């Protein structure tokens, strides 16, 4: 997409008929926002310009997949009983919430799915792709290990983390690997090789990390150059094959051996290049979790952060320290939206991600905020700043749905406003009465629903207006004494 | 989204969506009013009916709550306003699909803008002419949609030019109307005595005010009204009501580099649109701090 | 004159008094705003700005701030006294004028306000291990955060036995 002179996103109004042209020839352009999000209007008061340009709100989602997404996320919400509110039941609460997280996270995966299909990879795709990334990270930090370290669920954790790290960007892409296998030095004598091997070892892409070694020196060169060298490298490739992902004690024993290995190789004789001897220690030191090296060989910040947890100390306690050491090594990128939001997630300041998720998808953001209030990570004005910022985005969505013409998500929009744990019973009784005369009704069903709300809330007026409507049909229906 | 011929022989002025945003009512200098329908099946608009409405150039239009029927109102440079009740048992493209429910000859000068008051007050309407006189009409009795009486008749100021106005949508706040004449912008409220009064003004304009519209205060008590000025700046005011009105200037944006011609609101007062010389249309959303930030921009 | 006289009495005790205050200030800037002016066209602006700022016009409070902490304060002083918008106020300020590195206390504050408290501790240590140690302590009290000298036990607890020890020497 395209970002213009005033900041935000820039979208052409038409693909073939741009009305205004050259710089300097200005014309009074008038634009009205319609009752239906996808049906707006843009026209021009000026001779020879008599066409009406219908326009739809930039990046709007009419998707059957979307109104299928909103539906699902609503359920998870209404189902969280009174658990959606964290009182300002100690372990039972969490568990049920962390699951709804997976439920959410999932639904987004399914919707992200049907999207890749239907449209290929339009704007809307990548947005949700990042929205997810940010979400994986969030979960990894507060929706797995309720109160203890990587011991209480090493299996579940390391899976999430490793998922997040590689569910972010394609890299290392298969198209860049082959280049590193095409100058006085053989494949494995140039840093451009190891810097890759170590990156593969940091992201936990061990299956491939080994594949890269098997490409050159392993069985070859080493085996025929240095006895200790061919060994320390074989016992590592064999130690890598079995990196603990289920048992916490297994990790200890693992780091234990790795450390005994890098110790041995470290104080023994070497008949291979003095330079090749180093690349090997570094490899080993990194597998060993040498804070110093893990940094050196990381390309980004999230890399080093991961490695720290993977090969040094699996404790979200040093979460703060790991971040500082990483960001201080390689700054956060601005090219990719999800990065800052994560640094915020990890650093603790969660509220600061919400805004950004909104500019990607108001829906996801809205529900993210919600559950994040559940987990506990955060005046007639129902739409105020007084009520939980969570609640804010939630009604800010309910209101969106209304202008979406999806007579189906309407119930979703309404009951969303009713369940907003914040706001007076009356507060809503108003926002509803005002949002209702707009309900795009049709069938008798749509009408019974609309009455049942004149009941649950007592909008005696809207009630009458309805009786009016039937009065307009009955009449035209008296025009049959035939 | 593909355009379509308005079919107008002379420059078009106003385009208004009916309640359910299904139809749009055009009107230009070719003295013709055109209503278009949005086909459910195909996402295309097609002419419902065109018909000479006024003798001079037509400049404003606005529908009336479907709870009062299908009444389109129009104002023109012929110094008079006309109302039109749609005839359901007719043809389309004919010209006999809408009738002159009446005609308001009172304005002793060319009219510029006419908008129907909110439905909760009744079937009322305001209109501002060049004579700088506001006039409020209302068929006191909803049954006979042909006889409108003269409620109020306030005078704004001199005539040495652009006008427009917009009521206050909110059904739960005391009746009020915001009118803007040239470099001025004044808010009017109903009195204990049932007569109009000047409740406050929106300060800050340096040129004529092309467009002004009040926002649906859904969920809130503080009101909001936007301003499209000739100087090239959008202004959003926060009127809170405890004389009893407070007027705050929330945002201000020059992003357009030209003239803000049309400023419009969402149906829930969630989004704001601004169009001007720079042939672009920017949409604005509100912050948690309630400052306004542009979310997107369309062009040409 | 009516501003210099309104300034003399800026509410510092009563919450309702603030409301009535902002109320008058707004009525004043409203009046002056839509009336005739026989002074410089440029001097007319400096006055509105002054008034708009006293009034809490988010837009202007930024414009006239020299640093970030300035605008942050003003927002609370003349716009909305609610630590709820604490997050928003910061963003609008830092986005106007970046944090200075010349002065150590700035980043630590932006951290305090933004919520991430733990990240100030380290810095307070390089200034005075003592203060830092106790700060961390109470900040654990308030609830803002064989290896008795580990990281398994709070970074708070940790910073005490880092001073406790440093003392013996």
């Amino acid at each position: 997409k395209r970002d213009p002179v005033s900041g935000a996103i820039l979208v052409p109004m038409t693909v073939n008929d741009q009305p205004i042209e050259k710089n300097g020839d200005k014309m009074p352009l008038k634009f009205k926002l319609g009752p239906l999000s996808y049906q707006n209007m843009a026209f021009i008061t000026a001779k020879d310009k008599y066409k009406l340009y219908p326009v739809r709100i930039p990046r709007l989602d009419t998707s059957k997949e979307f109104s299928a997404y909103v539906s699902g996320l609503f359920e998870i919400y209404r189902d969280l009983g009174d658990d959606r509110v964290f009182n300002v039941f100690a372990k039972e609460h969490n568990a049920t919430v962390n699951l709804a997280m997976e439920a959410i996270l999932n639904e987004l995966e399914v919707f992200i799915g049907r999207v890749k299909d239907q449209d290929g990879r339009v704007n809307r795709f990548y947005e949700l792709e990042e929205s997810l990334t940010v979400l994986n990270c969030l979960r990894t930090m507060y929706f797995i290990l309720d109160g203890q370290d990587v011991e209480e669920n090493r299996s579940e954790f390391i899976e999430s983390l490793l998922n997040w790290i590689n569910r972010s960007d394609g890299e290392p892409d298969e198209e860049y690997i082959e280049q590193v296998f095409s100058a006085g030095k053989k494949v494995f004598e140039t840093q451009y090789f190891w810097k890759l091997l170590n990156q593969l070892v940091l992201r936990g892409l061990l299956s491939q990390a080994i594949g890269c070694i098997e490409r050159s020196d392993l069985l070859p060169y080493l085996s025929d150059t240095c006895a200790v060298s061919f060994d320390a490298v074989s016992d590592s490739i064999e130690l890598l094959k079995q990196y603990p992902k289920d048992s916490s004690s297994t990790f200890r024993e693992w780091k234990n051996l790795v450390l005994k290995l890098s110790q041995a190789f470290g104080s023994s004789a070497t008949d291979i290049s003095g330079e090749l001897r180093d690349y090997i220690e570094d490899f080993l030191l990194v597998i060993g979790g040498n804070q110093r090296k893990i940094l050196q060989y990381s390309r980004t910040w999230y890399e080093s952060f991961c490695g720290f947890l993977l090969y040094y100390i699996p404790s979200l306690e040093l979460s703060a320290e790991y971040l500082q050491m990483s960001l201080e090594a390689n700054v956060v990128d601005i090219t990719n939206d999800w990065e800052q939001p994560c640094v915020d997630i990890i650093s603790g300041k969660i509220h600061s991600i919400l805004p950004v998720m909104e500019s990607l998808d108001s829906c996801t953001a809205a529900f993210t905020a919600m559950i994040c209030e559940a987990k506990g990570l955060i005046l007639e004005d129902l739409f105020s700043y007084r009520n939980g910022m969570a609640s804010y985005m939630l009604n800010s969505f309910a209101f969106e749905l209304c202008s979406l013409g999806d007579k189906e998500l309407w119930p979703v929009a309404i009951g969303l406003i009713a369940l907003s744990a914040t706001g007076t019973r009356s507060a809503k009784k108003m926002v509803i009465a005002e949002l209702l005369p707009h309900y795009p009704f049709v069938t008798n069903d749509d009408i019974e629903w609309m009455l049942s709300i004149c009941v649950e809330w007592r909008l005696p007026e809207i009630a009458k207006e309805i009786y009016t409507t039937l009065g307009n049909q009955m009449l035209s229906a008296h025009n049959i004494i035939e | 989204m593909q355009p379509f011929d308005s079919g107008h022989d002379d420059l078009v002025h106003d385009v208004v969506y009916d309640f359910y945003g299904r139809h749009v009512a055009t009107c230009s200098s070719d003295q013709h009013i055109k209503v278009f329908k949005l086909d459910k099946d195909t996402s295309n608009w097609e002419l419902s009916d065109s018909w000479r409405a006024h003798d001079s150039s037509i400049v404003a239009i606005d529908w009336a709550s479907p709870e009062y029927g299908r009444i389109i109102a129009s104002a023109s440079y012929d110094k008079t306003v006309k109302l039109w009740e749609e005839d359901p048992d007719q043809e389309e493209c004919s010209g006999r699909r809408w009738n002159k429910l009446c005609t308001l000859n009172d304005s002793k000068g060319s009219l510029y803008s006419v908008k129907f008051a909110p439905a909760h007050l009744g079937l009322k309407l305001a209109c501002l002419g060049n004579d700088g006189i506001l006039r409020l009409y209302d068929a006191l009795e909803p049954s006979d949609l042909r006889s409108w009486t003269l409620t109020s008749e306030m005078k704004v100021l001199s005539i040495p030019s652009d006008f427009c106005l917009s009521w206050c949508p909110s059904r739960f706040s005391p009746e009020k109307l915001a009118v803007s004449a040239l470099e001025q912008a004044i808010i009017y409220q109903r009195g204990k005595d049932g007569k109009l009064h000047v409740a406050a003004k929106l300060p800050g304009h340096k040129s004529l005010i092309r467009s002004i519209s009040w926002a649906p205060s859904i969920g809130r008590w503080y009101q909001l009204i936007a301003t499209g000025c000739k100087d090239g700046r959008i202004r959003i005011f926060k009127i809170t009501e405890k004389s009893n009105l407070q007027v705050e200037l929330l945002s201000e944006h020059d992003d357009h580099n030209g003239e803000v011609w049309s400023v419009s609101w969402n149906l829930t007062g969630t989004i704001l649109s601004s169009a001007g010389d720079d042939g672009k249309v920017r949409l604005w959303k509100a912050t948690y701090s309630n400052e306004f930030k542009c979310m997107s921009v369309i062009t040409a």
